[PDB]
């Protein structure tokens, strides 16, 4: 999938990457800002934070920082520092998301006028990348198509000033082989400056193409993917990507509330994202922990240590009501029931314990190759441990069990293990 | 679209990969839906010499020919136009390509999930200029009862028997999830006549082959009497029902749900298992789509607990009327 990357990782690239005639200026110039900073180090390494006056803003995928008040403009370091007292550090809502201001990046403020202020955005499409320029002009640029200054200059730049035309086409055309070379699918910068000294890129958001990274390493480094804002990175969750990225199956790992009591873990793409909104059509959005997904015949290994991870993240703290796990599922096309279910039985014995311990309710449903002895394992661990465990089959429609476990039906007995 | 029929029960495959219990999977729905001959002429595997590979017709052990060039597979079996591409994500893209320069191929399955975006989107154009009908990448396939299905769609014999996709019905869809589209061969077994055919389309951001181009081939097509779209967060390409509705090219009864109405109720942006499943503006959302799928005519649901008794009740309608 596209991920975001941080405003200071896309200009690295950038400033390492692009190949253009025009005079880029500030190469490089940015300091990382964070509540455990050094300060003094920070002025070591960043001698030119002392020279000129600065801008300063988090860099966390906030969109809109100038109308939210987190960018500060022309100040001194000691006006920096001022600026951040009271935000860096800082919960905040940014529309409807809540998190902490925890990086913030420094740059030189560039004076310069309206006049001398660009828009230019490049993003993918089905039909190829449109390329939209504004002092608003856009071009499609086909699948196998080049982009050369000749064509910008013809299709985007003829409302811009005569004196900037070969210097925004050179830099576009650059910018646009740059998109096209790191596999890039959306790249935003607000405002391009063009002034008599060169080209400053003041502003920068962008999307990669994860996918990419068997192709683009060696030029991508070690990319960071940040989350979204309002949500915080866990290490869990770079323990199942990290599974995910060894084999051929598909292991996805989001936590969304890590104290809610209802946990998922369910097969596929489509189900899970089925189950998730069952659970809160029925609502429990504010108890879903987790969103993920297991598929494409994961081992019973990849599958028990899945499974050990979402025992372990829902026994951390106990909750009045208990807690519910929803192992569920379609009907799989090809993935081994039998072997998967026995990697998430050896999970639930080994976690035995502390699963008792937090009231664990375990709900079953699942069809696929070899089923059967997949939904026996979860019954014969249910007795073995005294764990709670409902297990269903074929002829229970799929999301039944999110209303079981929530209480809006009663459990059908009728149906175990069908 | 493309090609309105892509499959009948004289299809032959080649399968690029060594994928035998993909290859023995197709051989047993083959048999059971009565085909003259296996769907699978030939394996394409370029990490192993030629040989050939044993597999089973009913009780009878057969010899499938296993090919280490795609040519040599292309020129001995000149009655395969389908390939079904089991190629890892690294290799995926090029021999897509090496099977679209060969003319008697007119349908390709790409399995793999992973492939970069802008490689997909010029199989994309290579397939549209060559009129190859792509299906994937990033899923299982499709099925088409009595006559094709691509690797392991539907899984293994007893799933075949129990949702009867040895035969056709009156019912296709289209669904961008392979595991519900096995959900989907059982519910509409339980509620109707049954499934005409089926396609996954894949989770990826640009599928090779859109809904409305096999929802548009469904409606071209007579044995199909009510089309099913199981849509998904992400992107717009559901709302090209809608529009086919209104120009009057979609006249046979629809169903769609879109999956992904919890991102909705969420504090902030999730990105779903599917590589497509994100939702970039507003009308992206399964929230929107379903109200607009809604308000062209198409019937919609409450909720994905609802499907079910929606397409019973179409289905109903239609036999009443004597269409079905
Ligand atoms: N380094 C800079 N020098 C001068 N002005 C700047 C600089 N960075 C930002 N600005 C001004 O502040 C505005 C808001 O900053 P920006 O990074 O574009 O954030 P956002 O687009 O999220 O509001 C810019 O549009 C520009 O007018
Ligand atoms: N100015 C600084 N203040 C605090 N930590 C720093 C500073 N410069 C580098 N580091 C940290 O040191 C590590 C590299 O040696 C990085 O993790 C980086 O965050
Ligand atoms: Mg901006």
């Amino acid at each position: 999938s596209a991920k975001a990357i941080s405003e200071q990782t896309g200009k690295e690239l950038l400033y390492k990457f692009i190949c253009t005639t025009s005079a880029i200026q500030n190469r490089f110039k940015y300091a990382r800002v964070t509540p455990d900073t050094d300060w003094a180090r920070l002025l070591q390494d960043h001698p030119w934070l002392l020279s000129q006056n600065l801008v300063v803003k988090p860099d966390q995928l906030i969109k809109r920082r100038g109308k939210l008040g987190l960018v500060g403009v022309n100040l001194t370091l000691d006006g920096v520092k001022s600026w951040l007292k009271p935000r860096l550090g800082q919960e905040a809502t940014v529309g409807k998301a809540t998190g902490f201001l925890k990086n913030f990046l420094i740059e030189p403020f560039v004076p310069h006028s309206q006049a001398e202020e660009f828009y230019v955005c490049i993003y993918a499409t089905r039909e190829g990348d449109y390329v939209l320029f504004h002092h608003a002009q856009k071009l499609l640029v086909g699948v196998d198509e080049k982009l050369n200054p000749e064509d910008i200059k013809k299709h985007l730049l003829v409302h811009a000033p005569e004196d900037k035309k070969e210097i925004l086409a050179s830099f576009i055309s650059g910018l646009f082989n740059f998109y096209e070379d790191l596999y890039f699918t959306y790249l935003e910068i607000n405002p391009l400056v063009v002034t008599k000294d060169g080209v400053y890129v003041l502003d920068l958001a962008a999307k990669v193409d994860a996918t990419a990274d068997y192709i683009c390493k060696v030029k991508w480094g070690d990319i960071e993917f940040p989350p979204p804002f309002g949500r915080e990175a866990y290490p869990e969750e770079a323990y199942i990507a990290d599974l995910d990225a060894k084999s051929g199956a598909s292991l996805k790992l989001t936590l969304l509330n890590p104290k809610g009591r209802i946990w998922t873990m369910v097969a596929g793409g489509g189900a899970s994202v089925v189950y998730s909104d069952t659970i809160c059509d029925l609502g429990g959005v504010n108890e879903l922990a987790n969103y993920g997904e297991y598929s494409g015949a994961p081992s019973e290994q990849q599958t028990y240590d899945y499974a050990k991870t979402i025992l372990s993240l829902m026994t951390r703290e106990k909750h009045p009501d208990g807690k519910i796990l929803i192992i569920g599922g379609s009907i799989a096309n090809f993935t081994n029931v039998a072997a998967t279910f026995k990697g998430i039985v050896r999970a639930i014995r080994d976690y035995q314990g502390p699963l008792k311990e937090h009231e664990v309710t375990i709900f079953v449903r699942r069809g696929g190759p070899n089923y059967q002895e997949g939904l026996r394992v979860m019954g014969e661990v249910g007795k073995t441990t005294g764990i709670p465990i409902h297990v269903f089959g074929t002829e229970t429609h799929m999301t039944a069990i999110v209303g079981m476990a929530l209480g809006h039906r009663p459990i059908p007995e009728n149906l175990y293990f069908q | 679209s493309k090609s309105t029929t892509l499959f009948s029960r004289h299809t032959k495959a080649i399968v690029w990969g060594m994928q035998t219990r993909a290859v023995q999977g197709m051989l047993d729905f083959d048999y059971v839906c009565s085909r003259d001959e296996p769907s699978v002429a030939a394996m394409v595997y370029p990490f192993t010499g030629d040989h050939k590979q044993k597999f089973y017709w009913g009780h009878k052990e057969i010899l499938i020919p296993v090919f280490k060039n795609m040519a040599d597979a292309m020129r001995k079996h000149p009655e395969v136009d389908v390939l079904i591409n089991f190629a890892s994500l690294r290799s995926a893209y090029d021999s897509t390509m090496e099977t679209m320069n060969y003319a008697q191929i007119r349908t390709i399955a790409i399995i793999a999930e992973g492939i970069p975006e802008a490689l997909t989107r010029k199989l994309i154009k290579k397939a549209d200029q060559k009129g190859v009908t792509i299906i994937g990448p990033a899923t299982v396939g499709g099925i088409k009862p009595g006559c094709f299905k691509i690797g392991n769609t539907g899984g293994m014999l007893d799933n075949i028997l129990a949702s009867k996709l040895y035969r056709p019905g009156s019912v296709a869809y289209v669904s961008r999830s392979g595991g519900m589209s096995n959900e989907l061969n059982n519910i509409i077994s339980r509620t109707t006549d049954g499934v005409y055919e089926g396609v996954a389309i894949g989770g990826d951001r640009y599928p090779g082959s859109t809904f409305m181009d096999h929802v548009l081939r469904y409606q071209d097509t007579p044995g199909v009497k009510m089309i099913v779209v199981l849509g998904e967060i992400g992107g717009t390409e559901e709302y090209k029902i809608c529009r086919g509705i209104k120009e009057g090219r979609l006249t046979k009864p629809i169903v769609c749900w879109c999956i992904g109405t919890c991102a909705t109720m969420f504090s902030s942006e999730v990105q779903f298992g599917h590589a497509g499943a994100c939702a970039n503006q507003a009308s992206e959302t399964a929230v929107a789509k379903n109200q607009a799928l809604k308000e062209a005519g198409v019937f919609v649901p409450r909720s994905f607990d609802e499907l079910g008794e929606i397409i019973q009740s179409v289905y109903e309608d239609l036999v009443a009327n004597g269409v079905i």
